[PDB]
């Protein structure tokens, strides 16, 4: 939870939107990642967005799918994930850290115990894709017990009842997901005082970063982009590095205005 | 908010992406209304009378029993059009896909008889189907694959993964939610995210209520256990169900044990797996110490899913039916009794079934005993594999 | 000297070596006391009702005719267990066997499901079983094989003459006077020498006399045509037995043209042959100027017999029934119309009769008419044919 | 029918049994069958039993089987074989000459015809090998308007209602197919005044010619046996006549006692 009100806050005096990217865990290896991410931040991104493999990804697309599976080639587990989470928070103290969970990771061995560890290792947000609000009880009220923030996805058709409760159960920021005007979610989630949104889906250029804020979104998430970047430079890590910290630079520029 | 519990005791739920949501909740208030609605009820009664073949016969097995005090019946779901019972519930998922206005399903497959069964429900009715198949079911399955192209159905493998029938369900649930106003998913066993167990239950359950009445004819009472084999849960529950109130009749469920419970190469997960949420719901599961989930194993492609129906695993934690397994032998030698004895070639899957019943007699033959087994399927598809096996040991 | 007539006007008889003649006489005292024994019909009424699934239901298939004034139902003995109509007559051939105190069941086979068929009636009712097919059909057809072996019976290739379904009627007919006493020659079609073709008959007609009752009650009158396939005789006189004295009904049966009448690539005898007397009878055959008999050829393996049914001879002769033919690629079309538009995968042999069908709708769409085809299998058997057909073309 | 009646006439003043071997017409080819038909004629055959090779001999057993299969690789036909029994026929003007056919051999151009072209050629007697007795009448009737013999197979277990019918429907000899004593149905035959019996079926060795005289019949027929002798050595023609001339010397030397 802190990290995110005092990223907003930070972000809120100068004007600027968050850009916050996500990445799968030890893709395409637990040494590359951790290069990859150290990379994404020192060109300028706010926050993270950090997914774990899972066997079974219902929720994700291709691109996504396959960097479980590059991960997986290379031998990546929970257990590597969270050794990688102490080593990223250890570098960088004050960047919120969010992790992209799929329901039974957390569930395995107690839904307790792992936002207890989430805790430990200085992790600030968990958002679970196969779990809904209707299903979200013992996830929210655990990660709250823990000092995490759960994150709600708010899709673009929410009717009211759903966004008075991703307003009331999520913290930390709302994922909105790209019928249903923009300009009506959003000063409905700011009437029922939810987290700040973050938009997120489909975001892989400059200007949509720079009219997600005009829309009145506190920031702009951006993930397949990246992972793509990844997919196309296999083979040449330092060319990978390159086009990465050229997209991040520019996202992250757009949302400055 | 439901309309009808999502849960059997613990297990169950809807675990699901929320922009799955309301397919789910439209779903089940369509289900709600159809099964108060004496129109559909008298359409699904017609279909299953006059073109999938209901009533199944109850066929007496008096040769593979002489000599012990068993009675052992076979109810016939290898006699239903398409040679399985999987046509009932299509029939009836594909009339409420009507109902809602629908012209298209989804569907998930793995050797390829849900497959077929939704293909033909599919045309039939009037929609245009389409299926996703893991690639490696794909190639091994060529048989059904070119049965539902016959039957007008578009087939797309699943490369993700482990490219088989999870995989499978995992590209269904990703589809769904772009075409969720005019598609409807047919999810193929009693397992998924509610309403999934409850449907296919109720769709399935005529199993159960012609085998009460065909036994009540012909003994007089009724069996001291029925008898099923359990991939996903379907076939059993709906043998089980109308039985679950008649407190004498014993409901025993069997898993697949693949080369045996010890090797860890089966399809056990109700007794021998734990707890897991995965493919919409909470159940047991076959996943490692981590929580990744895995293939189950069965020389019975139909048995493979590493999960099972929640029902199943609440009727096992209050001991109202009980739950056990057989191996990949067990059951080549039961398919081999009947072939012999009977001149009734079951499905892979339903011989683990049998197999149990006959080590029931078998082991005290002259314990007095009325036995039911539900023959889920025909096993033509099987010949292939049984001739293999037997060729490579001679 | 019989019991009752062997002839249905000019053809029939018994054209068998006189050491065969007590084996056929004994035949017809057995059937004559059977047909009024009750028991004996109490008997075979149930093993039909609860091992082999009758009654069969009568689909109808209302998207096939849109558009049109054909109302067409499809009866289904493909729902029947073994999935022919087949399975009928075989049970009540074994009983007669039982009947004559026998243990022993000989048995012609040519593309096999004849030979299934026997090994699974001889299996259920404890009768030991070999069965006679020819080494050419052996080879093709190596599924039949390994099922006939699982259900118990011994299978015996024949290498002479042309090494099809012929040369193995001649060597059943060589074996039976060695063993008359202990053996019942359990032949499987509506033909051969009396008292055979009207045994198959009289155990086939129940297939009429169900279509009469269904179609009562379903249309409130009987059908303007009753349509069947043509190989032998069997499952065709079994729907139109009861029928013959409804004389506005409609019988028409199909023969197989093959690559067509002109080509003389065909089986279609009873229009295009001329009377011989082989196998027993006199009836119409496939033979050269000279007398020497042929095959018959047809995609359709079921349907390859160069002669016909005695009786089938007879209704044409008095004009009371019809018979036309319909060739390899009429059937194959009418056999992927049914998959698409009712998700019915029907024989080939029944094809014919469906494809003739389509013809008396297509080619007057606005004459109303009620039309029953006798769907006598299921075409599992038959996919991989029609795949590598059209493979072949694309 | 009346060769058949000079020789057994002529056998009977000579106290001798007859000795009649069975052939398939052109095997294995024509030229040849003709050779092998007067070699068993010069060895002493008393009458010969002749087939016409049919697609389908339903009443055959193996050796006579492959014998039809050789004549029709070479081509043999119905007509070919009326070809040959008239130059048998030309050469030997007294042998009777029985013929071996299937029933649509007969009926396929009329019944009538067929028997008067067997009276054309000079054939004395035909046994349809798939007609009993009771479906025997238009095949009998017509034999007997052309003078030739309808032949007639009596089984081992023929009860009196077919010995008196065998008696009655046949001409030139009676063909006494080896539960029942001989001893029984050969007087039976007499007593009826049936043609006179030859007992056929397995008759291999001299000795079982003997024992058939002895038990009252007037001579035996052999068939597979001369088959076997051809089927041997077709490679060697000259040793197949000769194994057939010494075969054939000693049944008939059997039936002189
Ligand atoms: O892929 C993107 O552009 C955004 N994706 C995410 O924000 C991360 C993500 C991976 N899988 C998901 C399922 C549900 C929500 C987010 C994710
Ligand atoms: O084969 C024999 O030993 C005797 N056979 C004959 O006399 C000729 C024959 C060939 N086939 C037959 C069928 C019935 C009767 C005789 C024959
Ligand atoms: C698919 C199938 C099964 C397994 O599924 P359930 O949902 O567990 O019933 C069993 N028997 C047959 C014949 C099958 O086709
Ligand atoms: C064998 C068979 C036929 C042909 O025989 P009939 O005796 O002519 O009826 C027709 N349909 C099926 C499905 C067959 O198996
Ligand atoms: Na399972
Ligand atoms: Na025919």
């Amino acid at each position: 939870m802190e990290r995110y009100e005092n990223l907003f806050a930070q972000l809120n005096d100068r004007r600027e939107g968050a850009f916050v990217p996500f990445v799968t865990l030890g893709d395409p290896g637990i040494e590359q990642s951790l290069k990859i991410i150290d990379t994404l931040i020192d060109a300028g991104a706010d926050a993270l967005e950090l997914g774990v493999p899972f066997s079974d990804p219902l929720a994700d697309g291709p691109t996504i799918q396959n960097a479980n599976l590059r991960a997986f080639a290379a031998g990546v587990t929970p257990a590597q994930c969270f050794e990688m989470l102490a080593l990223i928070r250890e570098k960088h103290p004050t960047i919120p850290i969010g992790l992209l969970m799929y329901a039974n990771l957390v569930f395995n061995n107690g839904i307790d115990a792992f936002y207890a560890r989430c805790e430990q290792v200085g992790v600030d947000s968990v958002l679970v894709a196969d779990v809904p609000v209707e299903e979200s009880a013992p996830f929210r009220q655990a990660a709250l017990r823990h000092n995490i923030a759960p994150i709600f996805i708010c899709p673009p058709n929410a009717d009211d009842d759903l966004l008075r409760q991703v307003a009331s159960y999520g913290r930390g920021y709302t994922y909105l997901l790209s019928a249903l005007p923009l300009h009506h979610l959003i000063e409905k989630l700011k009437e029922y005082h939810a987290a700040p949104a973050l938009q997120g889906f489909g975001i892989s250029s400059p200007e949509q970063v720079s009219a997600a804020v005009r829309a009145g979104a506190a920031g702009a998430i951006s993930g397949s982009a990246i992972v793509k970047i990844i997919e196309k430079n296999l083979a040449s890590p330092k060319q990978m590095l390159a086009e990465l910290r050229s997209f991040v630079s520019a996202m992250k520029a757009a949302s400055r205005a | 908010t439901t309309l009808l519990n999502p849960y059997f005791g613990e297990f169950g739920g809807m675990y699901v992406p929320q922009i799955l949501m309301p397919a789910l909740n439209q779903l089940e208030e369509a289900f709600v209304s159809a099964q108060k609605d004496p129109e559909f009820q008298a359409q699904f009664a017609d279909l299953l009378k006059n073109y999938a073949g209901r009533p199944t016969a109850l066929t007496k097995c008096q040769n593979i029993t002489a000599g012990t005090r068993t009675t052992l019946y076979l109810k016939r779901e290898d006699l239903l059009h398409g040679g399985a019972h999987k046509t009932n519930q299509v029939l009836g998922q594909a009339l409420l896909a009507k109902r809602m206005g629908k012209s298209e399903i989804i569907a998930e497959t793995g050797a390829g008889q849900h497959g077929v069964a939704s293909a033909l429900a599919s045309a039939l009715l009037g929609l245009k189907c389409r299926i996703y198949m893991g690639a490696k079911d794909v190639e091994r399955q060529s048989p059904n694959v070119f049965r539902m192209r016959l039957m007008g159905a578009e087939v797309i493998p699943v490369h993700s993964g482990s490219a088989t029938l999870k995989d499978a369900c995992n590209e269904a649930l990703r589809d769904w939610p772009g075409s969720y106003e005019t598609a409807h998913y047919m999810l193929g066993t009693a397992a998924g995210p509610h309403p999934y167990p409850t449907i296919v239950r109720e769709f399935q359950r005529m199993i159960g209520e012609e085998t009460k009445a065909q036994i009540l004819d012909k003994e007089g009472r009724l069996p001291d256990a029925v008898i099923a084999c359990v991939g996903g849960g379907s076939n059993a529950i709906g043998m089980f169900a109308d039985f679950i109130n008649d407190t004498s009749v014993g409901l025993i469920g069997v898993e697949p044990g693949g080369h045996g419970i010890e090797t860890g190469e089966h399809g056990a997960p109700l007794k021998h797996g734990r707890v897991g949420i995965y493919f919409g719901m909470k159940a047991p599961m076959m996943q490692t110490a981590d929580g990744q989930i895995e293939e189950s194993y069965s020389i019975s492609a139909g048995l493979d899913f590493p999960s099972v129906g929640p029902q199943h695993a609440y009727l096992n934690s209050i001991g109202r039916a009980d739950y056990v397994s057989i191996t990949d032998d067990e059951a080549l030698e039961a398919f081999k009794t009947l072939c012999r004895h009977e001149g009734i070639i079951p499905a892979l899957e339903s011989s683990h079934a049998l197999a149990h019943a006959l080590k029931m007699m078998r082991e005290q033959p002259e314990k007095e005993q009325l036995l039911v087994v539900n023959l889920s399927g025909r096993g033509d598809k099987d010949i292939f594999t049984v001739h293999d096996i037997l060729k490579a040991r001679g």
